[PDB]
């Protein structure tokens, strides 16, 4: 038969849940978006679309924090990732008002996923329009995570999503290479400017501003911080050097 | 709770749902009243499609609402009953609360809002049923008489029809109720109401049944031997060359 | 779009939301107010539209607080909607805290309020645009609004009917009017200079020109009619 | 929309949605197998990690439901991981309310049940997963009991369950029917652990890597799962005959 | 056309 | 129906609420004309059969002493917006000690128009001219919608004669009319676009001045103007 | 969301009849006849049991006639299971008023408020009508013996002779020819015998296919549902056997 | 302790009910009906706490005139009186309970006999031939227990009734200002309006 | 992210037919054979355990399942239909009789409770009939031992003997044939195994074979003694080995 892609918690004759599958492709038209773990923390980093001269520079920030040590950030429907971060916040909350330690890593995934896997479950809702990275420090390592709308998600290495995804896996692939022994919090923030302008070629289109922000056990002491003014720079700088 | 919309707009302006309860209230056997000088009539009319059925138990289709108003109604005659519940209720909240009877008019009123209520909101699709409301307000002798319909819309009428084959007598009623002069005693105000449904009713008066409402709660209706006699005589009337 | 396009629950096979293309439909016939900003103020031009010869103009700009305000285009309802529970917020953060509400903040709280009626069923997107300025504790601030929950913070814009003609002027006059610092009947006067580039067969009147200002030491304030004259 | 899109009954009384949610179970590509020693339960499942981007130690179908239960999921992670959180509750309140442990089957009977509900109530979708449970249950000894999507459920003495299920199923069928036994008479579990790694070997016809498998025993006390380096050691006496 | 738009 | 109370169609416009326009305009005829002397509502009772008594017609209602209000459209869908705009009046009164404002009150009914989806089932199938006075903008009209918008004019008119009716109005009105000048002009524009031929019986006027407040023209009032009409026309 | 699956139960046809209803009442056409006949002197309820095997139990079986009351029974014409639902609340209904009131529920009453259950399903909630059709048998200290018959539509009717379910055109004018006013009660008893036989869908008229009930007046009124033998031997008497 | 007697006499009951209302130092009203009819043959008296007497009385009227209009019957007073208590006896486990004392009296125009009824504001009921509410019994049960015959006319009814009355004005510390009789026959309800 | 579904799934067409109960009947009818007869002293139900695996235990799944100790159901259809059935059945016995009265319900009695889980599965929001037929088999003291078999529909009837599922137009004639009014338990138990003999294709045996009967009192099954009036209980499932010992004399 047909017709099994109009409600959401369909299942297709051949075992797919084609709605979630179409917000992937809301997810793809996205920004490029990234994640690199090192020996300590974690980097993110993303690609500002200067739609317009218009924009204020610096200041439709992308990255969300999460409690005080875990970073979030998004590809696809912005206003689908702010939610997903305001239930991520509550449920953080939620978890160190009962257990007062604030919530590691992987616990804080499950919870992530778990609500997103639940609007997978009922043609009431739809799936949520974004792939999201995030990831911070907690008792025992640094944990790079992505999650998909279909509520899939796994630990990284390093990670990518968005229009600039490929370009970003290839770069990150690379980056498991050269720098295999272990890849430093500093490292780390240059290598991810490097990734987002190399990424941005399949947006060529616009010119773009970046935004990195990390997460270092040595580097911000475990909490999630931006990175500003003069490291930013440098990362900025060595972005343009390797790429010419 | 289920709130699906059911009488919703279509692109002309109309709520089908509501139209088409008015088709159920076309398909309904017929309901007229008449205003006298001094009273007001309700005749119905007995569908004959069926025999042999028991007339002391079957519900009339004149119901009294309080003691100075009566309700008639053409439709669905299940959907009937709710009206008239509803009505019958808010008749004693009204001698509870204001400590004085319903006028006609605001029991109208009320049970057209009831059934307009019934348009919008989700869930529930309107009353298949127009009715006629008629009596005397309280410590006053001016006749009353009302129709509402299922959209909730209502007026009052010197005389008036409703169900199948209202077509026709609103023209005999159009063309035999002088507006100046009505009929100036209860006696013939009952037979200008017979005459109307023996045009459309076709026969017998175990066929039709009459309620006369006359001021100060005096509520009577006629037997089929009371009937006849208007029935037999209104075909004496009968040409006559 | 044929079969995809019922709802705000439904992503179209190419990953699109028909129903929130369907409300910046409503903006677009909407009509055109600009938005602009220095380091010192903010301001909103609107202009207001009438229906017959003998009808008001439908008001575009709605006070919030002492400190911001916003423009419409679109279902002016929803604006109500959307202006009142910025009311609230800007309320709830004065009592509660003892604080004005942040610019910023006040269009991640908007962008939030639209989001749940894009996954909602028996929900429908916002179909109104707004643009709201202020000034907080950072500054002035122009924000965008749009009903996908997209808010976004710039230098000056606009939204409505033919409003790529300011739009384009605003982007060849921003090193001019980010430096209109201390003078605010110079900013206005840029305003209306912007949105003059989105007229078609109709000049700006006493009654249909609309204009709010904010910035350090000037309460969000508007002016209509006899007001606006000083600027024609 | 058709008997094809919600858990209602076809003309030939068949749930489509529940037989499709069949089919999404194998949309991982991997396959499990579980046996029972002497007094150890042992499940092995496949473990492809396609990405050199990816965590490997984050990859896993195998989840420690309480102290006692495993349990390995084929099909989609998400669901697998909806299914694991509702198991993990199921198993602590039961230890609340009840005052003992609760028992490998009585949790598998626990989850198809609710299987079941999602057959039944339309606004709510199957899971595409296959849950097999294992542990040594201090009535029962050990125990495999698997669930589906259709709210099916029961107790094996070997399974498997994936794309090639049937060759597994056969293989393990054919030993058992040689020995005469419905298990591994080996005392030590990792014998056992061997014994599920060779026939998997043999039906699948290629052989593993220490990071092609995931390995979970159940012994009386716990129920814990192996390292590649535990693994390793496993498929190196293999490798001696 | 229809101008219920502000 | 298919898609849904609630959406919107390809062009932004929500199309339970312009299917709910059409039956407007199917809809008895209503006008009204301010002057600095007052507000003159007038409607067209059009009554289906004669033995319908033509007074028991009653499209136009006060909601408080200084707000009258003149409905068009599926006019059962009214009761409830006039129940709950005079609550609101009175409500305010209770609250405040003063008046309401016309516009306020206004804006109270449209805020009924859009509570509805899937908490009314569908939107109003009934537009409303709502007249009054307040002490801060004087004498007023406004024109309210089911889309729950609404303009303040002049003068409008709705329902079937108004493309028509309100052409005439845009060329007649003025702002010095009198109150007396106003109450033929909407005799005349009534009986240009009603079906029958105007008399008392099914036309209706009334008006709101700041001293009297609302009162609805009795039957021998409307004709006796009527009639200062037909003399006026022509008269050249 | 959900709307697209939701078959509007309770909406109008462009010729105002209820889809369902109507539908509802095609079900009941197909089930087996029951007729009741008002003597002077009591009241006869029979029907036909469509359901007949060699193994089937008859002693132990009831699929027609219920008690209601100790004054009140039904004869059921439809889905069973719809009937027994209705009839529970029926039963308390009676049991409610009894305890109020300190009276036996006069029979209109319990069928009044029976038919608006019925008609409420018709009109508000989006579930399914009941596909069930009653006969009322009952007696009370205000009218007497009464019959009365209810449908899906919750519309009820007051009958000296009616009949529900299948074949109830040819039926009714079998009985149509043979009542008369003053009949007792043994030969309402045999008009209603002699009727099933003549529309039958079945070869011959035998006990093991019929329920029998008879309420008739020691100053009070006993109510009696005869057993199969009692049945057999009716069918003698009447010559039927 | 207002007065509500009653008797049931062969062919009617009769109702006795104090005139007065004090609300604490003054003596607001002395003709005060403390009676409501529930339909035409039945009849309810009524005193105890302050608004609920009236409340509870006017919502059991308007009840039983709800059932005569749908029924186009009039109830019996055995189920008049059964509604009435079961009302009661919900009212006595609510939150707020009724603080009301009443005596039913109708004419059963089917078995044609006088019925009397009284019940507490716990919904005790009882049928009676003579009843009276809170202290009224206390003087008149002894008269009544004396002269009262089933077989006596509505006038040597009222005659008893006026012994009571007098023992209460005797002995009784407050000033009730007399009662109003009503009388409930085969033809209705009628206020005797002379009772000195 | 609720069950919107507040409308039925079941609903009248316009032949009369209520479609839904239909189809469920029709998975009724793929369902494996199951049977029931009724002797003077004695009940019998058996259907076939056809495992879907030989790795699968037959015994860790009771296709006889007790209700209450005098009470025995059976089916065919979808088990997850069945088995939340039993559960629902078991605890209805419970709440709605034996905390009121301190017995169990009669036979009749549960059937009609049952009977009534199913009919609301035909008219309530948003779910569907049950797939599976029962048959009820038990003894209360005031209506001695019956048996009933109850539909997707929620309709009961009684019967002497009966059978559901894939063989039943076979089985229901073998047994009108054989069937008298003065059976005693263990003729009848030798019928029930002849009748399943016909409809089972694979190994008959004592493994493959599901069979209570409902009897005598076996104050052996109680767990306690001293109370001398508690008597029970009724049902019983027969042992593999019961099962084989019987199957020779065929
Ligand atoms: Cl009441
Ligand atoms: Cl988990
Ligand atoms: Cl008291
Ligand atoms: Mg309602
Ligand atoms: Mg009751």
């Amino acid at each position: 038969g047909t017709g099994y892609d109009l409600s959401n918690s369909v299942f297709s004759p051949d075992g797919r849940n084609f709605q979630v599958e179409y917000a992937v492709k809301a997810v793809e038209n996205g920004t490029t978006s990234i994640g690199i773990k090192c020996n300590d923390g974690v980097v993110f980093a993303v690609e500002k679309l200067i739609t317009s001269k218009l924009l204020v520079p610096q200041k439709n920030v992308k990255i969300q924090v999460v409690d005080r040590h875990i970073g979030c950030v998004y590809s696809g429907l912005i206003p689908d990732g702010r939610h997903l971060v305001n239930r991520g916040r509550e449920e953080a909350a939620s978890f160190k008002k009962l257990y007062k330690t604030p919530i590691p890593i992987p616990a804080f995934a499950d919870r992530l996923g778990q609500y997103v896997q639940a609007h997978t479950l009922y043609n009431s809702v739809r799936p949520f329009g974004v792939s999201t990275i995030f990831g911070g420090v907690d008792k025992n390592g640094a944990h790079l995570y992505m999650l998909e709308p279909s509520g899939s998600y796994w630990g990284y290495k390093g990670a990518a999503t968005g229009k600039g995804r490929q370009s970003a896996k290839a770069e990150l692939e690379k980056l498991v290479d050269h720098h295999p022994e272990g890849l430093s919090a500093r490292e780390a923030v240059k290598q991810a400017a490097k990734i987002i302008y190399l990424a941005h070629e399949d947006n060529k289109e616009k010119d773009f501003e970046l935004e990195i922000s990390w997460c270092s056990l040595s580097e911000t002491n475990g909490l999630h911080k931006f990175v500003k003014g003069d490291l930013l720079q440098e990362a900025i700088d060595f972005a343009q050097k390797e790429i010419n | 709770g289920y709130d699906r919309a059911l009488s919703i707009f279509s692109p002309d302006g109309h709520i089908f749902q509501v139209e088409y309860a008015l088709e159920a209230v076309k398909r309904g056997t017929c309901a007229v009243g008449v205003k006298g000088k001094n009273c007001v009539v309700l005749g119905c009319e007995r569908r004959s499609t069926l025999k042999l059925q028991d007339t002391r138990i079957t519900p009339s289709k004149v119901s009294k609402i309080d003691s100075h108003v009566v309700l008639s109604f053409s439709g669905l005659n299940a959907d009937s009953r709710i009206l008239i519940e509803k009505a019958r209720v808010e008749a004693q909240s009204h001698r509870l609360t204001l400590e004085d009877p319903v006028t006609v008019e605001y029991l109208t009123r009320y049970v057209a809002g009831v059934q307009q209520r019934y348009t919008q909101s989700g869930g529930v699709r309107p009353f298949g049923v127009s009715t006629l409301i008629a009596g005397f307000d309280p410590r006053d002798d001016e006749p009353k008489l009302y129709q509402t319909e299922p959209s909730g819309i209502y007026s009052s009428w010197s005389a008036q029809t409703i169900g199948r084959n209202s077509k026709t007598v609103r023209e005999f009623l159009e063309k035999n109720y002088d507006r100046k002069e009505p009929p100036a005693t209860v006696e013939e105000c009952v037979k200008l109401t017979v005459r109307s449904l023996l045009e459309v009713v076709q026969t017998g008066a175990k066929n039709i049944e009459i309620t006369v409402v006359k001021p100060d709660s005096d509520i009577v209706a006629l037997s089929s031997e009371e009937i006849n006699q208007y029935v037999t005589q209104i075909e004496q009337e009968k040409q006559e060359q | 779009r044929n079969n995809y396009d019922g709802d705000t629950v439904t992503f179209s096979p190419t990953g699109r939301l028909f129903q929130v293309e369907y409300a910046l439909e409503a903006i677009k016939q909407g009509s055109v107010t600009v938005g602009l900003r220095s380091n010192t103020h903010a301001v909103l031009v609107a202009l207001k539209r009438n229906a017959d010869e003998l009808s008001s103009y439908q008001k575009k700009i709605i006070k919030c607080d002492e400190h911001m305000g916003l423009s419409l285009a679109g279902l002016a309802p929803d604006a109500r909607v959307l202006s009142n529970y910025l009311r609230q917020q800007c309320n709830y953060s004065s009592l509660v805290f003892n604080r004005k509400l942040a610019v910023e903040r006040a269009g991640h709280l908007l962008c939030d309020k639209a989001q749940k009626n894009t996954q909602s069923y028996g929900g429908r997107p916002y179909g109104v645009g707004l643009l709201i300025i202020g000034y907080d504790k950072s500054g002035a601030h122009l924000l965008e609004f749009q009903p996908s929950g997209n808010v976004t913070e710039l230098y000056g814009t606009a939204i409505g009917a033919r409003s790529q003609g300011a739009k384009t002027y605003l982007e060849r006059t921003l090193d001019t009017f980010i430096k209109i610092d201390g003078n605010p009947d110079e900013l206005i006067k840029a305003g209306v200079e912007a949105i003059s580039q989105s007229l078609r067969d109709e000049s700006l009147t006493v009654d249909n020109l609309s204009i709010a200002i904010v910035g350090k030491d000037t309460p969000f304030t508007i002016y209509d009619g006899e007001a606006v004259a000083k600027y024609i | 929309g058709y008997d094809r899109h919600i858990t209602i009954f076809s003309p030939e009384g068949r749930l489509y949605q529940v037989e499709y949610a069949f089919k999404a179970t194998n949309q991982t590509n991997i396959n499990s197998l579980a046996v029972r020693g002497k007094d150890c339960t042992v499940v092995i499942s496949q473990k492809k990690v396609p990405d050199k981007l990816l965590d490997p130690t984050t990859v896993s179908y195998i989840f420690c439901i309480s102290r006692t239960i495993g349990m390995v999921v084929n099909g989609p992670i998400p669901d697998a991981r909806n299914a694991a959180l509702r198991a993990k509750a199921e198993a602590a309140e039961f230890r609340y309310k009840y005052g003992y442990d609760m028992p490998c089957d009585v949790l598998a009977k626990r989850m198809a049940n609710l299987s079941q509900i999602y057959t039944q109530r339309a606004y709510m979708r199957p899971l595409g997963v296959i849950l097999t449970f294992v542990s040594v249950d201090e009535e029962l000894g050990p125990s495999i009991y698997k669930t589906d999507p259709a709210g099916y459920y029961v107790g094996y003495k070997a399974t498997a369950t994936g794309p090639k299920q049937q060759e597994i199923t056969t293989n393990l069928e054919n030993h058992f029917k040689k020995s005469k036994i419905d298990h591994i008479n080996e005392e030590s579990w990792e014998k056992v652990v061997e014994f599920a790694i060779t026939h998997m070997i043999d039906a699948l016809g290629t052989e593993f890597s220490k990071n092609d498998l995931e390995v979970g025993v159940a012994t009386k006390d716990k129920f814990f799962t192996l390292s590649a380096e535990n693994i390793e050691e496993r498929l190196v006496a293999i490798a001696e005959q | 056309w229809r101008s219920y738009y502000a | 129906y298919d898609r849904g109370v609630s959406t919107f169609s390809p062009e932004g416009r929500l199309f339970q609420v312009e299917y709910s326009l059409e039956a407007i305009k199917l809809g008895s005829t209503a006008i009204g004309i301010a002057t600095k002397e007052g507000v003159v509502l007038g409607v067209e009772k059009r009554a289906t059969s004669p033995l319908l008594e033509s007074d028991s017609i009653e499209k136009i209602v006060e909601i408080d002493r200084h707000i009258g209000c003149a409905m068009s459209g599926l006019t059962a869908d009214a009761r409830s917006m006039i129940e709950h705009a005079r609550t609101a009046a009175v409500t305010h009164n209770l609250y405040y000690d003063e008046d309401i404002n016309v516009e306020s009150l206004t804006q109270s009914v449209c805020d009924l128009a859009l509570r509805f989806g899937e908490l009314m089932s569908r939107p109003f199938g009934v537009a409303l001219l709502i007249a009054g006075h307040d002490a801060d903008d004087g004498y007023q009209l406004f024109h309210a919608e089911p889309s729950g918008t609404f303009y303040r004019y002049n003068a409008k008119a709705i329902g079937s004669g108004s493309e028509g009716a309100q052409a005439e109005l845009l060329n007649e009105w003025h702002s010095s009319l009198t109150l007396k000048e106003a109450e033929l002009l909407v005799l005349k524009i009534l009986k240009q676009v009603m079906e029958e031929k105007l008399d008392e019986n099914n036309a209706q006027l009334s008006c709101i001045t700041k001293q009297d407040g609302f009162k609805i023209y009795d039957n021998e009032k409307t004709a006796e103007l009527i009639k200062e009409l037909k003399e006026k026309e022509a008269a050249e | 969301g959900s709307r697209r699956y939701d078959s509007r139960t309770t909406i109008f046809s462009p010729e105002g009849r209820l889809y369902q209803v109507e539908y509802a009442l095609e079900s009941i056409s197909h089930a087996g006849t029951a007729i009741g006949i008002m003597a002077s002197d009591g009241i006869v309820l029979a029907a036909e049991r469509k359901v007949t095997s060699t193994l089937l139990e008859q002693d132990t079986s009831t699929e027609k006639l219920y008690k209601l009351n100790d004054k009140i029974a039904v004869a059921v014409a439809g889905l069973t299971a719809d009937a027994e639902i209705l009839i529970n609340t029926a039963r308390i209904h009676a049991q409610n008023y009894l305890k109020t009131y300190n009276e036996d529920i006069p029979v209109e009453i319990l069928v009044r408020r029976l038919s608006d259950i019925k008609q409420g399903y018709t009109q508000h909630g989006g579930l399914r009508p009941f596909g069930v059709s009653f006969i009322y048998a009952g007696y009370d200290d205000r009218y007497g013996y009464q019959l009365y018959t209810s449908n899906p539509s919750g519309n009820y009717t007051g009958w000296k002779a009616i009949s529900v379910g299948a074949n109830t055109s040819a039926a009714q004018t079998l009985l149509q020819m043979d009542y008369k006013d003053d009949m007792k009660v043994d030969d309402a008893i045999e008009l209603a015998l002699k009727t099933l036989s003549k529309t039958t869908d079945s070869s011959a008229l035998t006990y093991d296919r019929l329920e029998f009930a008879t309420i008739r007046k020691d100053g009070e009124v006993y109510q009696k549902i005869f057993k199969p033998q009692e049945i057999k031997d009716i069918l003698v008497k009447t010559g039927i056997t | 302790m207002d007065i509500i007697l009653g008797i049931r006499v062969q062919d009617s009951v009769i109702l006795a009910s104090s005139k007065a209302v004090t609300r604490g130092i003054s003596v607001l009203k002395d003709s005060d009906d403390k009676t409501r009819q529930l339909s035409p043959h039945t009849l309810m008296s009524f005193a105890g706490e302050a608004g609920d007497t009236v409340q509870f009385a006017e919502y059991i009227q308007a009840n039983i005139q709800l059932y005569s209009i749908r029924e186009d019957y009039e109830l019996s007073p055995q189920a008049v009186s059964s509604f009435v208590r079961q009302e009661l006896a919900k009212s006595i486990r609510s939150r707020r309970p009724y603080q009301v004392n009443v005596l039913i009296g109708g004419y059963d125009k089917k078995k044609n006999k006088p019925e009397l009824y009284q019940i507490d504001y716990l919904g005790t009921k009882v049928e009676l031939p003579y009843g009276a509410h809170g202290y009224s019994g206390f003087y008149t049960f002894s008269l009544l227990d004396h002269h009262y015959r089933p077989d006596m006319t509505t006038e040597e009814g009222l005659d008893l009734l006026k012994l009571c009355v007098q023992e209460l004005e005797k002995r009784m510390p407050m000033d009730f200002k007399g009662v109003i009789v009503k009388i409930v026959d085969k033809d209705g309800i009628r206020q005797v309006d002379d009772f000195q | 992210m609720t069950d919107r579904y507040s409308f039925s799934l079941t609903t009248f067409s316009p032949s009369g037919k209520l479609g839904q109960i239909d189809y469920a009947l029709t998975a009724v009818k793929q369902g494996v054979t199951s049977l029931g007869i009724k002797a003077t002293n004695g009940v019998v139900i058996a259907t076939e355990k056809k495992s879907s695996s030989p790795l699968a235990m037959s015994e860790t799944l009771s296709k006889v399942s007790l209700l209450t100790p005098d009470i025995g159901a059976v089916y065919s259809g979808m088990g997850p239909d069945y088995r939340v059935l039993v559960d629902k059945s078991r605890k209805v016995a419970h709440t709605s009789y034996k905390r009121i009265y301190g017995e169990y319900p009669p036979t009749k009695l549960l059937v009609s409770e049952v009977a009534k889980i199913m009919q609301e599965a035909t008219q309530s929001g948003g779910v569907r009939p049950f797939g599976v037929s029962l048959l009820i088999a038990g003894h209360d003291e005031f209506n001695g031992f019956s048996l009933y078999q109850v539909d997707p529909s929620g309709s009961y009837f009684p019967w002497k003997a009966t059978a559901i599922g894939k063989g039943s137009v076979a089985a229901k004639t073998f047994l009108e044939k054989r069937w008298n009014d003065e059976l005693e338990l263990e003729d009848a138990i030798h019928i029930a195994l002849l009748t399943l003999k016909e409809s089972v294709e694979g190994e008959f045996n004592g493994d493959t074979i599901e069979l209570a009967i409902i009897g005598d009192e076996n104050p052996d099954l109680l767990g306690y003694t001293g109370i001398p009036t508690d008597k029970g209980p009724r049902f019983r499932k027969l042992t593999s080995q019961e099962i084989n010992d019987r199957l020779e004399a065929l």
